[PDB]
């Protein structure tokens, strides 16, 4: 079973920035479609950003477009999420997810489209 | 003439009704699936700038040209096993004479296609000869086991038509445990399929439909035991005769419904 | 008890012989094709250093997965069309009751699998009555055509045995042109298959084997005519009853051969 | 549904003869493959004799060959079984069967090869 | 139809060098397996060298290994053959060939393995 571990996160003031990272186990990271999701308290896991297996094709939700940046380093088995211009509405538990299925990252915008999940990292904006 | 037209109308209505039901049960789910190979291929080209669209197209086309003629079951295409080793060639020969024809293994060569035509023309009637004997062997074994029941039924002055009906229902009940229920339980533990996927495999196999989407003993990730392959072989062999006898009884029930 | 064991031995020998022949005819070509694409992939990796071995094998495997599911991996966008539109859903329902079961279209949903089980349990015997009716309609039409010839030739019929023999000979000769030869010629021009691929499709379809490797009316790149889909539908419907009648006669010949073997061995 | 009714059995001493008959309903008797089967008490129904649609091709089991004769009269929708040189081993309930499926001319020797069956007629041979 | 045109041969002394080039027409050169063959007088075209679609994997005949060098420039639709340390045995007409089929260059060592051919360039080495 593939393990995903998130790090980065915490509590910041409105307007500040954060940088999340997700390390994966095994030697097949370069073959997965990586994505970020967020679970607001009492709300379902919403899509945040997705990335192609190589990292050159990024896709974002309308609520985080222009503020968030998804990137990856296949050399270190890690996927990143830079969160700039944070708003109190971005307060949620952020989840890292890996997809080992046919298709591109452009359509992997649902939580059911992924196979592996992380433990979640808490992000609070006041 | 008039009877043949009446049954044709019933079959066409059954096909149109079935088409409407299968469309309502599958089309909305099919429309929900947005995952395509075109987007994955377009993303591959932007992730790997050193490869040009025609260079990638050439390798993909050649991969299809070198691919086997058979379509592997759902989720088992990355096995890379020899589809034509003596063991799997013996099982392929069975899918032709039994008319199941999963299509997971299929002849690509010209010599294989020519031999498959003649193999089916003489092998299918040869297997029918065996299936008739197995059906008779099942009927005689069941008849011997139920002879104690029929002796008590005859003692209580029960008519020979009432005994005939109860006996045929008992053949379907005991035969369903032996050839339908128990095998599906084994396929759930060995193959890891759901309770529905396992029962769907049994019906599709014993009715000789054999779509090929589910094939027992085709998962590379599962290390099958020594007894598994011959057990499935024997279950298909005798299970086809039980299902042919049941489908014959269902046809009789439809003829009885027609008189009512 | 003894007859059933004798036929079982013959079937097992026929299966082992068939397995040896199919392995000799296919395994050396399969081994040649496996190493052929392996060398082309190994050269591709040294020509394109930006791609790693797993990255390439992931796309190649997914290209094969899409092709075997009906979506061509060649070209810009294929749109995937629709496997469950009313037309194709009606044809899928036919592949179930006829027991052909190509498997090119198959239920993914739970509701579809449950309905398919009940659809085959009651539909297969229902189609069997239509096939028996069609076989009777063909036999009565061929019996009338032979009786017209025997009336103009002034031959006195002692029994309908002479009519039965002449009608079976004409049936398998004329029926081979109508349901086997002429259709294969049409499939060669429409589908673009080889003369052997077209005849291989006919036998595999009319014997209800239906591997699914060849399906008439399943190529997205080919614009099929309005008359094509119903023509193939009618060809399968009557052609199944023709092939079932021929295979029944072959089964009788094998039963006759068994009595000769019993007499010679006795 | 086609109905088959047997008549003509009974009780005879060893060496004697009997003639069974099976009348069929409908107007398609000349298209059926007719056959005779026998059920000894406690034993499975065994094949006795079979006959082609016209009556020119007969086939018999090794136990009744040379003693039994199967014949048919399509004019009266009847199939016959003449039983000569009867033995106590021929004591069984004899069943008449019709096959409307294509083929079966001398090769329909299994109970599953038939579509219609009769009620059965008792035949007893005593020492 | 794809056209292959060779240029760059001639007559040289033993020990000298030559550089052959083969220009191809169309826009699918990067997808072909390119190869060089030679026809000695009265003989069938022997294999000389083959190259992968990209040009990073080279294969040579034992008689020309270490002396000849096959290379390609997909930008100019050209395949090259540098012939160093020439021997009188290398005297033949050199043919350029393109393969548009499934498979790597490593196995394309037969004349029947190619689809397109050039008109040939004469190469003569004297003692
Ligand atoms: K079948
Ligand atoms: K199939
Ligand atoms: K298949
Ligand atoms: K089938
Ligand atoms: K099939």
């Amino acid at each position: 079973q593939v393990q995903l571990v998130e790090s980065g996160g915490g509590l910041v003031q409105a307007g500040g920035s954060l940088r999340l990272s997700c390390a994966a186990s095994g030697r097949a990271f370069s073959t997965y479609v990586m994505g970020w999701f967020r679970e607001a308290p009492g709300k379902e896991r919403d899509f945040v950003a997705t990335l192609s297996r190589g990292g050159a094709v990024t896709y974002y939700a309308d609520s985080v477009k222009g503020r968030f940046t998804i990137s990856r380093d296949n050399a270190k088995n890690t996927v990143y999420l830079q969160m700039d211009s944070l708003e109190p509405e971005d307060t949620a538990v952020y989840y890292c997810a890996a997809r080992d299925r046919l298709g591109g990252a452009g359509t992997a915008t649902f939580w059911g489209d992924y196979d592996y999940w992380g433990q979640g990292t808490q992000v609070t904006v006041s | 003439m008039k009877t043949v037209v009446a049954i044709f109308v019933v079959v066409v209505v059954y096909l149109v009704t079935g088409g409407l039901v299968f469309r309502a049960l599958e089309q909305p789910f099919e429309s929900s699936q947005k995952n395509t190979i075109a987007l994955e291929k377009a993303e591959f080209l932007r992730d790997h700038v050193c490869v040009s669209p025609q260079e990638l197209e050439t390798l993909i086309q050649h991969a299809l040209d070198a691919d086997n003629a058979g379509v592997s079951p759902i989720g088992q295409s990355s096995q890379q096993s020899s589809h034509w080793d003596l063991g799997s060639a013996f099982f392929f020969a069975g899918t032709v004479i039994t008319t199941i024809g999963y299509g997971n293994i299929a002849p690509s060569t010209e010599g294989g296609k020519i031999f498959c035509i003649l193999y089916a023309i003489f092998g299918i009637p040869l297997f029918g000869f065996l299936l008739a004997g197995i059906g008779d062997q099942l009927g005689t074994i069941f008849g011997k086991s139920i002879a104690r029941v029929e002796k008590v039924f005859r003692k209580k002055q029960v008519s020979q038509t009432k005994i005939r009906v109860i006996s045929t229902i008992l053949f379907i009940l005991a035969g369903c445990i032996v050839f339908v229920t128990i095998p599906a339980v084994i396929f759930k533990y060995i193959e890891g399929w759901t309770a529905l996927e396992s029962i769907y495999f049994v019906v599709v196999t014993l009715t000789t439909v054999g779509f090929g989407d589910f094939v027992a003993g085709g998962n590379a990730g599962i290390n099958y035991r020594e007894w598994y392959k011959p057990l499935v072989w024997f279950w298909i062999l005798v299970g086809l005769a039980y299902f042919a006898a049941v489908l014959s009884m269902i046809g009789d029930w439809l003829r009885v419904l027609s008189k009512k």
